[PDB]
């Protein structure tokens, strides 16, 4: 989860040798330079999987499936995302799981935390990219040499027109429908996509 | 029996409250009603931390279990209650043959 | 003051920078150090700062977002960089005035707008938005309820229900779920404690069909191994605490969290450790039954419980970590009150066979020997060591079987060791020696009237300068240890009927206890003219007098008593 | 009870299928379900403190007394003694009516 | 010892 | 007497077990009662599907179950909680068993008495 990672580079986190800092960096390292294009949009092998993937309780994929279809995201992203939410961020017992799924009350109000969960889990990439690109030179951070070689390996792959088209597809998307995001987009969240989509332009631009 | 008893009244309370959502709805559910609900949801919400306590002490009893002259004077009370039972019998009966 | 009136013009107008240069001017002043002589005339605008400010601050009309609350944070930072130094007038008005309400508001705001606010920075500054002022403020209320606990109507609004269904202590505790900031945390599980030793409302109860959910919570929280090793052993001692403190929460609790304290106990770090055992040495000494069984059920219980004893610590005078003492000294008082309550049986053969009594002990003298040598930064150390050396030998002569106590070389051992240890340490003319021999006496004799028959010229000797020492102290603080080295003596003697002449230094001994007795027997004939603390006068002198009756016992001729009569009109 | 409790139910579903409306029934069915439980969580509460103080003893418990014999006996005394004072009561309200 | 606990604190009561 | 009263007892034991299977059949007969509960209220939902529409409060009578569930684990635990208190049931004991029956018989005596009283107030 990127949040994770950015309060790890914050320090807030009790991982105070460079070294680990150095391997987080790195298992992050493939959405890092990715950026927003990680969550993918949906896809049919990934929705046959998410139907596939036998782990999983009937309830959870199609909530699972009824995400993605809300945030036009790829089933099997939408599938990790709600696992990491409901299994880190979800302020419920392990019990009322069982049972959310099933009422549709509370799968709604689970539908709709996870797609903050979603646009704060992009933001707080962006976060990230920001942090390590504002301190890759000061010498004085405690991670000053892993901040620099991570932005070495994302600078060797040329992140500057892989942000840059993030930003033109970022400007160009036409907004949430009802018709393509489901039984929930509302005005509500009509108007919160395109101030997450405002936000990553603003975001991707002070990167650039 | 017993069990069984409490686990089919359970579902039995769930098919009434079943029936009374399916049929009952059409912005009917109305003012005494809706003053019944808000009745009801007050009351839910007047105690179970008492009772984890309850269960806590109660395991902590679990686990910590794993006079010739006295008698006389207990049994003369016994018997002095014996006595006194028989006469209040009587008053009831008194009471009913006044009705 | 002049002041007043750009106060009122800023409430009405709705821009305050003459009052936050006020309240600027005013923190340095607090701040700066001003003398004793100097505080009371800021006590006036400290009033000020307190009664009008802060318990308005939140209606005053705010032209611009942000500087009510940078208002609301430089008050709070003035009240704590004062509380922080004065301090008995911030105390009362923040417990008997509107201030604790205000701050308490400001706590209870919620973790959720917190995080709400958060999400609203738009730029890089996600350290350094409103939201990071907004949090500051929130830790600044808290570290001052934390404070005011700490130093000390408020007290009855922390633990009310609020009128709204959320208790304040739940608005508290769910705080938990903040993952940005671990001091916020950190200092709401601090409250969380203080409140758990202070409040009578059973935490469940404020908490409601929450209190599961926290708990879970918590358990995943801890169990993540990201988690700051300081709200660790923070959540530890919370525990230990509520073990203590927090019935309920306790029983709440453990449900498990006991498989953590076993990962733990798999080096992890010595102050995880330390928790962890001080917790389960409380919970086995407040007869937890229900903890104390379900824990002598699991398997190698003893074993993983007891392992740390079996390993060999570094000399107590290099850096031995404290830790390892206090965990080791927990261990063997939960090991005690299990047996005087009650593998173990096997651990204990295994130990005496591995002569833990005889390392022990060496090590105990050498701690004590150090702490003397350095006449009382090592001495709570090993204060607290000889303690644990002190109740195992206790707990040990009292069913020696069990411990395989029954070796009368280790107990003459014990019991010559812990006699030369009382004499080096009240062999230092120059407190911390007198009640560390003053211990060290109550064992011995109870030491030596329990293994009498398996217990000399040297001891003599000994006891002989020892009271020495105990003559040329100060009376008042003394009496105790010569009474101890004269019943000492008395046994000495009545070990082995000795005449006169094989006694070294007889004559001084004589002198000495003849000293004693005339000195002690004045003061006794004094204390009881006045009478005109009972029993204890007496039994010294009655114990003197059985003493020297024995003393003259061993000198029929009486010259030698003779020419003390003549020295002494007793 | 709840034999029949279901058998109603089931029935009132049945008249549903065609066209039917039963359902102030289940309504003050829920109403009881609830006044029933309302006692029921004084009692946990009550038991609560039960153990509470019984605990409380049993921390204290390592040894006995002789004297809650005489207390509880002179406290028997005098219970039975208000308890016959009511029964007394109770016969002349009898006598009084049976007279008139 | 439920009765009993019961008849201790109604006989204390009175 | 003893041979007179045993034939009582047969009869007694034969008459509960008879009893007990009869309340057994009604637990089964009512079982097949709430299933057709079931189905039809699977018909109103299938019925009421066929709408528009504003499902109602759900998330409030499934609490009431709830509490309704935790009040029973609580009951539950009180009956734990007196096996365990008789599981640590001297002369002392015996005292206050003795002690808790006439206290029992108080009451209930005091019930009786407090029955006559009514029982006159309404002759």
């Amino acid at each position: 989860t990127s949040r994770e990672l950015w309060t790890i580079l914050l320090g807030r986190s009790s991982m105070k040798d460079g070294y680990q800092i150095k391997a987080e960096l790195d298992r992050y390292g493939d959405r890092l330079l990715q950026g927003l294009a990680y969550y993918k949009p949906p896809s049919t092998r990934s929705a046959d999987k998410v139907k596939a993937n036998k782990n999983l309780s009937p309830a959870l994929q199609e909530l699972g499936l009824r995400l993605s279809k809300f945030l036009a995201l790829d089933e099997e992203q939408s599938v990790e995302l709600l696992q990491t939410y409901l299994q880190y961020d979800y302020r419920g017992t392990q019990e009322s799981v069982k049972v959310l799924p099933q009422d549709e009350r509370q799968s709604q109000a689970l539908m709709l935390k996870m797609a903050d969960y979603y646009y704060e889990e992009r933001i707080s990439l962006l976060r990230c990219v920001l942090y390590i690109l504002n301190y890759f030179q000061d010498d004085k951070h405690p991670y000053s040499a892993e901040f620099s070689k991570c932005v070495e390996l994302m600078e060797q792959k040329e992140l500057f027109g892989k942000y840059l088209k993030q930003f033109e597809s970022l400007c160009r998307e036409e907004a949430p429908t009802w018709e393509t995001h489901g039984n929930f987009m509302t005005e509500r969240q009509v108007s919160r996509w395109f101030v997450q989509r405002l936000r990553e332009q603003a975001m991707l631009l002070e990167i650039i | 029996y017993k069990r069984k008893l409490m686990e089919l009244s359970h579902r039995v309370l769930q098919v009434l409250i079943k029936q009374e959502i399916q049929r009952k709805s059409g912005f009917a559910i109305q003012a005494e009603e809706e003053q019944l609900r808000v009745q009801l949801d007050t009351i839910q919400s007047e105690f179970k931390g008492r009772l984890n306590e309850l269960m806590s002490q109660i395991r902590m009893q679990n686990h910590f279990g794993a006079l010739r002259e006295i008698k006389q004077h207990l049994k003369q009370q016994q018997e002095g209650v014996s006595h006194l039972i028989s006469i209040i019998k009587d008053n009831h009966e008194d009471i009913k043959l006044i009705e | 003051g002049g002041y007043g009136s750009l106060f009122g013009i800023e409430q009405s107008q709705g821009e305050y920078s003459v009052t936050l240069s006020f309240l600027r001017l005013i923190t340095t002043l607090v701040k700066g150090q001003l003398g004793s002589t100097q505080s009371q005339g800021l006590v006036p605008c400290i009033l000020f700062v307190l009664r009008e400010m802060l318990p308005n601050y939140h209606r005053w009309r705010y032209n611009s977002h942000g500087v009510r609350e940078q208002l609301g944070f430089q008050i709070l930072s003035l009240i704590h960089a004062i509380l922080n130094l004065l301090r008995s007038l911030c105390i009362f008005s923040l417990t008997n005035t509107e201030a604790g309400q205000a701050v308490i508001n400001i706590m209870g705001i919620g973790v959720d707008t917190l995080n709400t606010v958060m999400l609203t920075q738009a730029g890089s500054s996600g350290t350094e938005g409103q939201g990071q002022m907004l949090m500051q403020t929130i830790k600044l209320a808290f570290s001052i309820t934390n404070n005011v606990i700490r130093l000390k109507p408020l007290e009855h609004a922390l633990t009310q229900h609020g009128a709204h269904g959320n208790n304040l202590i739940a608005v508290l505790a769910k705080y938990i779920y903040h993952r940005y900031d671990p001091s916020l945390p950190r200092l709401a599980i601090q409250l969380l404690k203080r409140l758990a030793m202070v409040a009578p409302m059973s935490v469940y109860a404020c908490l409601g069909s929450d209190a599961a959910a926290i708990r879970d919570a918590f358990l995943s929280r801890l169990r993540d191994n990201i988690e700051d090793m300081q709200i660790k052993i923070m959540i530890l001692e919370f525990l230990t605490v509520a073990v203590e403190t927090q019935p309920g929460l306790i029983e709440l609790f453990l449900n498990s969290c006991l498989q953590v304290v076993l990962k733990l106990i798999d080096w992890g770090a010595p102050l995880l450790h330390r928790s962890a055992i001080a917790f389960l040495h409380a919970l086995w000494q407040d007869r937890r039954d229900s903890a104390m069984t379900v824990l002598r059920t699991k398997p190698n219980f003893w074993e993983n419980l007891t392992s740390p004893l079996f390993g060999t610590l570094a000399c107590p005078s290099e850096s031995s970590e404290l830790s390892i003492l206090e965990t080791c000294a927990f261990i063997m008082k939960i090991i005690c009150l299990e047996i005087y309550y009650a593998s173990l049986k096997k651990i204990l053969k295994k130990f005496s066979e591995e002569e833990r009594f005889t390392y022990w002990s060496n090590y105990v003298h050498s701690l004590v020997c150090q702490v003397a040598e350095t006449e009382g930064n090592s001495l709570t150390e090993y204060q607290q060591l000889l303690s644990a050396w002190r109740m195992f030998l206790i707990v040990a002569t009292h069913n020696a079987d069990v411990m395989h106590l029954t070796n009368p070389e280790v107990r003459q051992k014990l019991f010559k060791d812990i006699l030369g240890g009382t004499q080096a340490l009240l062999v230092v003319p120059r407190v911390a020696c007198m009640h560390l021999s003053s211990m060290l006496c109550t064992v011995m004799i109870i030491l030596l009237r329990r293994w009498k028959n398996d217990l000399p010229e040297d001891i003599l000797n000994s006891l002989t300068q020892i009271l020495e020492g105990v003559l040329q102290r100060d009376q008042q603080l003394v009496e105790k240890t010569k009474a101890q080295i004269f019943s000492a003596l008395i046994s000495v003697l009545e070990m082995k009927p000795m005449k006169a002449s094989e006694i070294p230094q007889y004559s001084q001994l004589l002198l000495n206890v003849c000293e004693t007795l005339q000195e002690e027997v004045v003061s006794l004939v004094d204390h009881t003219r006045h009478e005109v603390q009972k029993d204890q006068r007496d039994g010294v002198c009655v114990l003197g007098l059985h003493l020297a009756k024995e003393l003259c016992e061993a000198d029929e001729e009486g010259d030698q008593w003779q020419q003390v009569l003549r020295k002494l009109p007793v | 009870e709840e034999l029949k409790n279901a058998e109603i139910a089931l029935r009132t579903q049945k008249t549903p299928p065609g066209l039917q409306h039963e359902n102030t029934a289940p309504a003050d069915y829920f109403h009881t379900l609830v006044q029933q439980f309302e006692v029921q969580l004084q009692q946990y509460r009550q038991q609560i403190e039960e153990l509470e103080n019984h605990l409380a003893t049993q921390s204290n418990t390592l040894h006995l007394s002789p004297q809650d014999l005489s207390m509880a006996m002179q406290k028997l005394y005098q219970t039975f003694v208000a308890l016959a004072a009511q029964l007394q009561a109770v016969n002349e309200n009898f006598k009084m009516l049976k007279e008139q | 010892l439920q009765e009993i606990q019961q008849a201790g604190e109604r006989l204390r009561s009175k | 007497t003893l041979h007179r009263e045993m034939e009582k007892v047969k009869l007694d034991q034969k008459r509960l077990d008879q009893e007990l299977d009869f309340i057994l059949s009604q637990q089964k007969e009512l079982e097949d009662l709430l299933t057709p509960l079931e189905e039809s209220v699977k018909e109103q939902s299938g019925t009421i599907y066929l709408q528009h529409a504003d499902e109602e409060r759900e998330k409030t009578y499934k609490l009431a179950e709830n509490i309704d569930a935790q009040l029973k684990r609580m009951a539950q635990d009180l009956k734990e909680v007196i096996e365990h208190l008789n599981t640590s049931a001297n002369p002392l004991q015996q005292i206050c068993k003795i002690l808790n029956a006439h206290m029992d018989s108080l009451q209930w005596i005091d019930q009786n008495s407090a029955l006559l009283q009514r029982k006159v107030e309404q002759v």
